[PDB]
Order: C-alpha cells, then structure tokens, then sequence
C-alpha cells in the first residue's frame, strides 16, 4: 500500500495503548451506568441504564460506585477518527447503503435511517417525513404521543385496502353457492 | 471518549508525536485528568491529553522494558523544563512553596548561540505497584445480584452504604494494579506517593521503527541515513562556490 | 467474514443472498445500527428460518403463522365457483331425471 | 484463542520475529502463562506471548533437533540477560534472594562504545520426558458413559 505503512502500524499500537489507559481512568474516575432490563410483560427490552450513586452524607463530596464484574467487557481497536456518535452512525449508514444493491426495501429503509439523522434545522422537512414513515411502516417503534397517533392512523388506514380481484371471485364463489342452493331447492320442488 | 477528546489538544498532541516519530523516531504524549465544573464530562472531572515537545531526552522509561508500547513498565520520569513565572504558577497550582529554586539534570545543550535558558527543571516520578488489596461484596437493593467495590474506594462510606439497602455477603482479595506519583528535585522529595486515579503509567510512547541490538534499545527515523551524503553535498557546493 | 465470502459468491436476486444479507445485518454492533438489527431478526423468525428464543420471537412466530392463512388466491375461489356452478347443474339433472 | 492473544504483546513478539527473521535468519516468542482475577478467561490463568529479543543468541535449543520448529527436542535454553533492578523484581517473583547475583554465559560482546552492561544473566532449562503414566477410569451421573 503506502510507503509509511509500518508508521501507521505503530501509530495504532499506540493508540490502542491510549485507548486502554482511557478505559482504565474511566473506570476509575467516571460514573458508567450499568443496563439492565426488566423483561416486563408490559414492556419489552426496556433499557433503563440504571446508575448508582451514594453521597458521604457527612460531607458534599460524592462518591463513585462502579462494579468490578462488568468493568472490562469492551476491547479497544483501531477506526476512523470521527467527533461525535452521530457522525459514526451516519458513516456506517453510508456504508451499509454502499454495500446494498438498488431497488430493495432494506435500501429505502436506510435511505429512511440516513434521513433521520441530519441535524440542521433547515433540513427539517424531510427529517419528520423520514420519521413519519418508517414509524408508519411498523418497523421503529412510537416514543411521543403523536408518534402513536400516527401509528394508529396507519393501522385504521391499512384495513381500508381490498383487493379488487378478491371480491370478483367472492361475487362468483357467492352465485355458485346460490346456484346450488338452487339446485337443493328444486329437489324439495321435486319433493313436494 | 469522543467528547472527551474532541478538543484541539488531543490532535496537536497526536501531530507533534507523529512528526517527532517521522524525524527521530520516539514519540509521547501523556494524559491528564483536572476538575470542571462548567462542562463536566460525566462526573466534575474531565480527561484530556497533553502534548509532550522532546521525548527523547525529557521521557526516561525503565531500562528493564522489553516492549513498544511499554505496557511491562514500572518507572518513568519526566524532566519538565519551564520558566520562571510557568515555575510560579507550577508551585502554586499544587501545595509547593515558590521561595526555592527546585533542580534536575539538563536535557537541553548550550549547542547554539541562543541568548536565555530558562534553567528550572523539575521531575515527576511514576511507579506502579500490585498488592492483592481486599473488597467487598455487596447485596444491590434493586435488583437480587451481588455487586464488589473495593475496600480503598468506599472505606468512608461504609456506614452509609449499610445504612441503605446495601447488606454485605462475603469478603474477597482481588489484585489490581495501583499508580503512584511523586515529584522529585535531585536534593530532596517535594511530594511522596500521590495516588494517581489511572492504573497504567499515562504517557503513551510512539517509536521509530524498532530495536534491540545487543542489550539496549535502538530506533531509527528517517534522517539517520542521510546526513552524510548531505553534508558531503553541502560541502561540495561550498566549495564550488568558493 | 465468512458471511462476507458467502455474499460474495452467491449470485443476487437469490433466496439465498437475501438470507445472507439478514444473517450479515443481524451482527452488527454498535446501538446506532439497531432498528435495522432488530427488522432482520423479525424477518428472520417470521420467515421461519431461524427459531424463536425469547416470548416477543414466539409473538412474532405465532402473528406470522395466523398472517399466513389469511391469504387467499383469487384464481382458487373463482375455480372453486366454476365446481360449484357444474355440480348444481348436474345435480340439476340428476333432480330431471 | 481470540480472548487470549487479543492484546498488543502478541503482535509485538511476532512483529519482532519476522523482522528479526528477515534480517538474521532466526526468531522465537515464548508462550507464559499467569495468575489473573480481575478478567480471567475461564479459569483463574490466562495464557500471554512473550518476545525474545535476540534469538540467535539467547536461545539455545537441542544440538540433535532435525526439524525446522524443532518438535523433536528436549533441550531449550533461554539465557536472561536483565538489570540490578529487574533483578531484584525477578527474585521478588519467585522464592529466589536477592542478595546473592547470579552469573552466566555472556552473549553480548563489548564491540562498541558502550557505557553499561547490565553484566547479570541468569538461564532457565526445558526439557521433556515421557514415562508412561497411569490413569483412572469413572462413571459419569448425569450421563451413564
């Protein structure tokens, strides 16, 4: 490839090393909230990253309580330098609709997932339409009540459809029905 | 880690490295935890990385090392060079006394007609130790699963953490390894044994190439090798001139 | 990578490759990826490749097996009528005779 | 495996190697196991690569080996070549004093410039035996084979 190849190479041993210091000082020094969830009958796959903090209750200081088992349970690698999570959610997004081929739905839909990301506010249009749909279309799920007003109004609007071919068929499986009941009728007739 | 190291003085720190790395071939840069409380991270402290000028002679690992990164360390000492209004605020930002004039060995050379010096050199002194220190292992109230925090870290809140719904289960020996630092002057120790929060040696070394010869550490760059048909060039054309 | 590989070798408009390509979306990690992680593990259980392990996955097996019988091809009800019409008129006849 | 030799250590024993390997034709690595709590593998060990930094010289295998990874072997020297301070760490690891320091062969050679030598080897010795041990033969509860 390049010419300053084992440079990059030992940059990223490097930075792997920085990577695991941080992680280190985190643990020791930060408050990392722990997820669980509750597994409700209600509510399912409920993240409510439960934090636990605890005051000296003798002084205004806090103090940190992080567990020892789930401390270490992320490995450091090596990436493309971004600035905030959701420039990284955007590049995988972009990535994904790269390696998906035209004309299927899993492209609409990152399409769709891409849209929803923009952050100007001139671009707010096609943010809430991005939105809009796919909390139409079931696959997100509603956070704010206008979200379930429009998943409800998707939900009465879904049963409107009929298809035209199935009453067709419907209107001569119904003369078949009458023509042998009909034919029922006549031996009755017969029978008199 | 993104919003910790977003700022300016995470990529400078990285830039100086690589182009020191590019030239001759060591690099560092270390990190530093400080209080905020305009803009706290997570907790009333953020983590940011520091740029370091010359690893080559202010960085001195341990000499026992064997590996790149430096991961099997247990010393490191850097020489800061600052001047004598930076010695001011150095000795009032910890609990030092600005009165006398603290000293170390000379990194720099007097190779240059250069006119000032700033002639005040202080030393830092990292070392890491494992002990097998004890914890606890608690009950948490919310949820019915057994939680450990070590012994050191809640030793004063004990009492409140039984005065929740915290009950204690059983008592373990875990080993972890531990930082400390302390700040040297070649005459006598200004501070002894500060515990530092992380668990590794902060600064994170980059290297040239690589090597051990025989029994000490060789690296390279990229101007090792061409510095005499430079100067032969450059001697060449002098004396054409001439 | 292997389901890379096996992407890579298997032609596209495929039941195949659409298999391939749920098996690829259903590991990702990151939490910014996760609604599309989510549709192909409901794709997949409804599709009943895979098997289901939590109760949503049996909710979503069970949604997908009464989905099922409510189809209905057009052409089985209007040939289903066009028996029903030759029956009445044989048993027509049959009430001649 | 992957939990095992995820780290930077085995990268660098085997970037050492090859580069070693690619400028005198010779390389090794050492595989050393360990005591760990904090994030064991599976039990309370985990299994680390170590580098050796001069292969030609500091390892020493059996004069009667025929094969290139010298599987048929019972003889492996590795001569330590380490400092007063790392000195005192290594006694301090084992059971060892360090009051008495120990002597070895030199591999080094005073062939340059130098100022100091560490001047402490120590050596450590492999070897394999097989004597044909006996076992034992149990029935399994919870399955009956």
């Amino acid at each position: 490839d390049l010419e300053t190849y084992v440079f990059q190479d030992n940059l990223a041993t490097a930075m792997r090393r920085d990577g695991e210091i941080y992680q280190s000082i985190v643990n020791d020094i930060y408050d990392v909230p722990r997820n669980v969830t509750i597994t409700l009958e209600d509510g399912s796959e409920k993240d409510v990253q439960l934090m636990a903090e605890v005051v000296d209750l003798a002084t205004g200081e806090k103090q940190v309580l992080n567990d020892i088992r789930g401390r270490y349970e992320c490995y450091t690698d090596v990436g493309p330098s971004f600035q905030s999570m959701k420039q990284q959610n955007r590049a995988e997004i972009l990535e994904l609709l790269g390696k998906t081929p035209q004309g299927t739905p899993e492209y609409q839909l990152l399409l769709l997932q891409y849209f929803t990301l923009l952050d100007g506010k001139g671009v707010e249009m096609m943010r809430d339409y991005a939105n809009k749909q796919l909390i139409q279309m079931g696959v997100k799920k509603p956070e704010t009540p206008e979200e379930q007003q429009w998943l409800v109004e998707a939900q009465q609007a879904k049963q409107g459809q009929q298809d035209p071919a199935m009453v067709q068929a419907q209107g001569v499986l119904l003369q078949g029905q009458a023509e042998l009941a009909k034919a029922q009728n006549q031996t009755l007739s017969l029978q008199i | 880690y993104r919003t910790d190291m977003r700022h300016n003085t995470a990529k400078i720190a990285v830039n100086i490295a690589v182009r020191e790395q590019i030239e001759a071939g060591v690099g560092a840069w270390r990190l530093v935890t400080d209080y905020e409380d305009q803009s706290p991270t997570s907790n009333n402290q953020v983590i940011r990385r520091e740029p370091i000028h010359s690893a080559c002679s202010h960085v001195i690992w341990d000499s026992n090392s064997k590996l790149m990164d430096k991961s099997d360390a247990r010393h490191c000492t850097v020489i800061h060079s600052m001047s004598q209004n930076g010695w001011e605020d150095f000795a009032e930002k910890y609990d030092l006394d600005a009165d006398d004039i603290p000293s170390f060995q000379n990194p720099n050379d007097w190779v240059f007609p250069w006119l000032t010096q700033d002639t005040i050199q202080i030393a830092e002194f990292y070392e890491v130790v494992e002990k097998k220190e004890t914890a606890f292992i608690y009950q948490d109230p919310v949820t019915g699963e057994p939680v450990s925090y070590f012994k050191r870290d809640i030793k004063d809140v004990i009492d409140d953490l039984a005065d929740s719904g915290f009950i204690k289960i059983a008592e373990r020996q875990i080993k972890r390894r531990r930082v400390y630092k302390s700040i040297i002057t070649c005459t006598a120790v200004l501070k002894d044994k500060q515990l530092i929060a992380g668990e590794h040696i902060p600064i994170v070394p980059v290297f040239g190439e690589w090597g051990f010869v025989e029994d000490k550490e060789v690296y390279e760059g990229v101007v090792r090798l061409t510095k005499d048909g430079q100067r032969l060039r450059n001697m060449i054309m002098s004396f054409n001139a001439d």
